């Protein structure tokens, strides 16, 4: 595919246009996004190793 | 709520302390602590959440 | 010396963002492709001469 316009390319840009279909959308209603909006902070375990100087925190 | 709040400046102050002598290169650090904790959707990381 | 006699154009893509207005956008629970996605600044952060 090409196009041309004042003797030159002209170019498409932006985003990749998808192939919008009626559950697409209808999905994330189905899905609600029904994780209770409840903010649960979890916490990080901090790791001591050789230099002691600098911190390191871990994810458990 | 006089012994609440001391409760609470005592952890946040002491956790800053260890938390400000890590290294930017590194997963959690400075900067990017809060988000991987928060499992919720705020409007924005601060008061509170922090 | 054939190669460097002729400029060649460096292709700087044009400066557009919209965060500063909607910043409910970007939250603390960010879209990512790839998991190793935060690697080549943690990089150049702690090693910039490299």
């Amino acid at each position: 595919a090409a196009m041309f316009s004042r003797n030159k390319p002209l170019y498409m840009t932006g985003g990749s246009v998808r192939t919008i279909a009626t559950g697409n959308y209808r999905d994330a209603a189905e899905r609600l996004r029904a994780m209770d909006e409840t903010l649960r902070l979890k916490p990080f375990k901090i790791t001591e190793k050789l230099d002691f100087r600098v911190a390191a925190y871990a994810i458990p | 709520l006089f012994y609440h709040s001391v409760a609470m400046i005592e952890s946040c102050y002491v956790e800053l302390g260890n938390v400000a002598r890590v290294s930017d290169s590194d997963a959690i650090n400075k900067y990017t602590f809060t988000e991987l904790s928060v499992q919720g959707r705020p409007v924005m990381n601060r008061g509170i959440i922090v | 010396s054939a190669w460097f006699i002729n400029a060649g154009m460096v292709n700087m893509p044009t400066l557009s963002c919209a965060n500063g207005y909607y910043p409910a956008l970007t939250n603390v629970n960010p879209y990512h492709r790839l998991d190793t996605w935060k690697d080549t600044l943690n990089h150049w952060v702690a090693y910039p001469d490299m």
